[PDB]
RNA sequence: AAAAUGGCAA
RNA sequence: AAACUUGAGUGCAGAAGAGGAAAGUGGAAUUCCAUGUGUAGCGGUGAAAUGCGCAGAGAUAUGGAGGAACACCAGUGGCGAAGGCGACUUUCUGGUCUGUAACUGACGCUGAUGUGCGAAAGCGUGGGGAUCAAACAGGAUUAGAUACCCUGGUAGUCCACGCCGUAAACGAUGAGUGCUAAGUGUUAGGGGGCCCCUUAGUGCUGCAGCUAACGCAUUAAGCACUCCGCCUGGGGAGUA
């Protein structure tokens, strides 16, 4: 995604100011990235190499979501509903 | 030798810049090897893209 | 990833001892410090130094070499491993090299040599053998 | 994004006709969400190799800045259709 | 195109022509593409040539 | 675009059909409809002159603008519709003045697309220009042989022709057959290719569906009597038993050319199919 | 250019 | 249960790349076709012949058509998980590396079963067809010649979308991590004075150590820990 778009995403989901490492922040950027590649994959269905990149992001997002659930159930539930991932 | 581009501190090679390109092409119009020219690897790649673009626009001869 | 910190400590010493390096620096943990102190006590290693790196600290172990460039530590082996843990009762406590070697054992009392464990009649997990 | 476009016009074209062509295509380059930063006519030059049985051609270079590539694509379509433009190339950078 | 010099031997000009052809390496290229070789083989020969250099 | 029927019956087994997704309106325009009675291969004398034509579903003829002579007025495509009388689909196009006409629907034509005809028209699908104006290497359709008559070539589904070159008054084109022929530059052709490309792939599946389309059965000459066919007669199945396969009317039917000689088109035709 | 073959043990 | 930042991510500032997908545009060459010139061969082999040509071939000049592949650059160069990826342009798009230390705070590693990708050949449907070329046909060779060589030549070779799921798919070397002499070349960086230092690759050489030996050797086949896959005489048999 565009750096500007990413910067908008981080500001929305940041737990505190100057936070780029929050699970919520990282998940949101991944979610936006995942959707972007999917749209590309819809136009270009034979781009197997790009899809592999998507699969890694999906797995990373899943792993971050798993960590968040363990750390805080409320925050996890807030993130999944906010990003519409479930 | 020494890379002309490194020596002259030029970081961009232009296809429109025929005169620069002409130095690094042979009389047959073949792109000269980087060893003979003494150009750096990075700049040899730039030179080839510039030469090929200029050849397309008929600025440089294919043969 | 690193799965056994202790095994690495023993291996570093082994690798350094092979090339006859005077000193080694390793990442420091409380258990590793205790093992190092025992080795110095037994005279296998000459000296131990600890420093704070603002992370987990750094340990410096000074290896001891006999005359004619002899090595005091012949070998180190990790008896208890992350994959399979070995625990021994005081009666079953092992002797290394017929008592010439030492066996590091983790006990309720603390990390101690095999001889000490048998003396106190306290069994423990056998961390390693050094001979 | 900024794109540099170079188009070669046929040598036999009339001077009045050439002027009409360059004006049209420069418009096409700035049609949609685009600004022409500069437009420069290199003029008649000997072609390194003969193109469309022409040993010479008029070179025109135009620099266009746009957020979209719609204008450049529009130029390319019409340039292909146009008989006058013997050679054309669009380069971003 | 090599052009025979004025008041120059044809054989001398032919020698100059031969040198120019050698510089071009056109003959060499023709001999390479006389027979097809497998794509892997081409890379191997190229690598071997580089090792020779 | 092909719907493959599951083998619920032996008749439906192997039967395929078009999805008909492209069709937007299922109803024809009342004004542009004219009656089309069936002839069943019967001439003015009333006798059968072309065999295997008869029956079939009733059809109303749709009026189509093959001429594409309305110039300078832009037309917006209202709908793509199913025409019973042709392999291609047809497009209801409404001109700015308010005239509604049908045209052969080009491939990639969409509802709301604007189409224009004339010399000044842009080279985009659905636009009809004189051949001279059309660039070389352009796929074209609905090509007029005679100027002003209306397009007679490349009207079928998935049909196109390519402009090859200009030769004075004439323009060279390659037809789908593979024939290269000269056509007057004044003649027009629509830009693009005709749609309904998957029409050929359809598997009719059963005999009855052929009967719906007005095709009556074909009896082979071999299974006829001598008086009926040259291939007729014989005890049991018979081989052709003649130097060549023959037509029902006693003319050789394999490889024998039939184009009439001394035709003006012969000079126009450069390369045969 | 062509250019085949040679019992098993000892 | 509560802390920490080294691992692992994220930000920010940079770098290189035949990484991938979709369109568009070039030039060389091959083949075929049409004419001009011209003439008795051309072509091919060890030598021949088939073949082609005298109904004007081959060659040469000009023009057109069409497909395929991109000379030079080009490099133990680069990129990718692997298979692979070499004209140029644009659009869409993945990964990696350097620096900094914003942030997060062990969120890691491996990975049964699964789930995808996967050379070439092959298969289905539609298209295309220049070159090359299984099969097939002449010629030759030979004791024979179902070959090797020669002249042709179909599928295939190409495109799209499915299918197949295998290759000495190889580094015959699973993945993650740490440690253990040096010398030298090169690719993309970083820092400090042509030199030095440093990071991630990619080669060569060579200790300690290892190894049945050959060899490997900071790109381990050395020394260690975790996890997975796999083997336990040959043949029968990758068969029933
Ligand atoms: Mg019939
Ligand atoms: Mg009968
Ligand atoms: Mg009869
Ligand atoms: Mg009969
Ligand atoms: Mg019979
Ligand atoms: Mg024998
Ligand atoms: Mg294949
Ligand atoms: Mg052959
Ligand atoms: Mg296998
Ligand atoms: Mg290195």
């Amino acid at each position: 995604i565009s750096q500007e778009r990413k910067n908008e995403i981080i500001k929305e989901y940041r737990v505190h100011e100057t936070d780029t490492g929050s699970p919520e922040v990282q998940i949101a950027v991944l979610t936006a990235e995942i959707n972007a590649v999917n749209e590309h994959l819809r136009t270009h269905k034979k781009d197997h190499h790009s899809r592999r990149g998507l699969l890694k992001m999906v797995g990373r997002r899943r792993h971050l979501l798993n960590y968040l659930r363990s750390k805080d159930i409320q925050r996890y539930r807030e993130l999944i509903k906010s990003l519409g991932i479930r | 030798k020494v890379c002309y581009f490194t020596a002259n501190g030029i970081t961009h090679i232009d296809y429109k810049d025929t005169e620069l390109l002409k130095r690094f092409i042979s009389e047959r119009g073949k792109i000269l090897p980087r060893r003979v020219t003494g150009t750096s690897a990075k700049y040899q790649r730039m030179l080839t893209t510039a030469i090929k673009r200029s050849r397309h626009m008929a600025l440089l001869p294919y043969v | 990833t690193m799965t056994d910190p202790i095994a690495d400590m023993l291996t570093r010493v082994r690798n350094a001892n092979m090339v006859r390096h005077e000193k080694l620096e390793l990442p420091a943990s409380n258990i590793k410090k205790e093992i190092a102190e025992i080795l110095k006590s037994e005279g296998f290693i000459k000296n131990v130094e600890y420093v704070e790196d603002d992370k987990q600290g750094v340990l410096r172990l000074f290896l001891k070499y006999g005359q004619n460039d002899e090595r005091v530590i012949t070998g180190l082996k990790r008896i208890s491993k992350p994959g399979l843990r070995v625990y021994a009762k005081a009666s079953e406590m092992p002797k290394v090299l017929n008592g010439l070697g030492i066996a590091l054992v983790s006990t309720s009392e603390g990390v101690i040599t095999d001889k000490e464990a048998r003396k106190r009649n306290v069994g423990g997990e056998i961390i390693a053998y050094v001979w | 994004r900024t794109y540099e476009v170079m188009y070669i016009v046929r040598p036999n074209i009339e001077e009045d006709a050439k002027k009409a062509l360059v004006e049209r295509f420069n418009g096409i380059l700035a049609t949609e969400g685009a600004e022409v930063l500069e437009a420069k006519d290199w003029g008649k030059r000997r072609l390194a190799y003969e193109i469309n049985d022409f040993k010479d051609g008029f070179y025109n270079i135009v620099r266009v800045k746009s957020d979209n590539n719609k204008a450049t694509d529009e130029f390319q379509r019409l340039a292909k259709i146009s008989d006058d433009i013997i050679r054309y190339m669009v380069i971003r950078e | 195109k090599t052009v025979v010099r004025k008041n120059e031997s044809l054989e001398d000009a032919l020698r100059r022509f031969k040198r120019s052809v050698s510089k071009s390496g056109t003959i060499q290229e023709v001999r390479k593409r006389e027979f097809y070789e497998k794509p892997s083989v081409k890379r191997k020969k190229k690598s071997e040539a580089a090792r020779k250099r | 675009a092909i719907k493959k029927y599951k083998p619920i019956t032996n008749g439906r087994r192997n039967m395929t059909s078009l999805d008909f997704a492209e069709i937007t309106k299922t109803t024809p325009e009342k004004s542009l409809l004219k009656p089309l009675p069936k002839k069943a291969g019967r001439n003015n004398q009333g006798k059968l002159t072309v065999r295997h034509h008869g029956g079939g579903h009733k059809r109303q003829y749709r009026v189509i603008d093959f001429k594409r002579n309305k110039d300078g007025i832009n037309a917006k495509v209202d709908s793509i519709q199913y025409d019973p009388n042709r392999s291609a689909n047809i497009a209801l196009v409404v001109y700015a003045d308010g005239e509604k006409r049908y045209i052969i629907a080009p491939k990639g034509l969409e509802v709301g697309q604007i189409v224009e005809s004339g010399a000044e028209a842009d080279i985009k699908v659905g636009n009809a220009l004189p051949l001279q104006n059309i660039p070389v290497g352009t796929v074209v359709h609905n090509i007029e042989l005679k100027p002003g008559k209306g397009g007679q070539i490349a009207r079928s589904a998935g049909a196109s022709a390519q402009v090859l070159g200009k030769e004075g008054k004439y323009v060279l084109i390659r037809l789908r057959s593979g024939e290269v022929r000269m056509i007057l530059s004044t003649c027009r052709a629509t830009i693009g290719q005709v749609g309904n490309l998957q029409h050929e792939l359809v598997n009719v599946g059963k005999a009855g569906r052929s009967r719906w389309k007005g095709i009556r059965p074909t009896v082979r000459g071999s299974v006829m009597n001598p008086n009926d066919h040259p291939h007729g007669g014989g005890e049991g199945r018979a081989p052709i038993g003649r130097p060549s396969p023959m037509s029902p009317w006693g003319k050789p039917t394999l490889g024998k050319k039939t184009r009439r000689g001394k035709k003006s088109s012969d000079k126009l035709i450069v390369r045969g199919r």
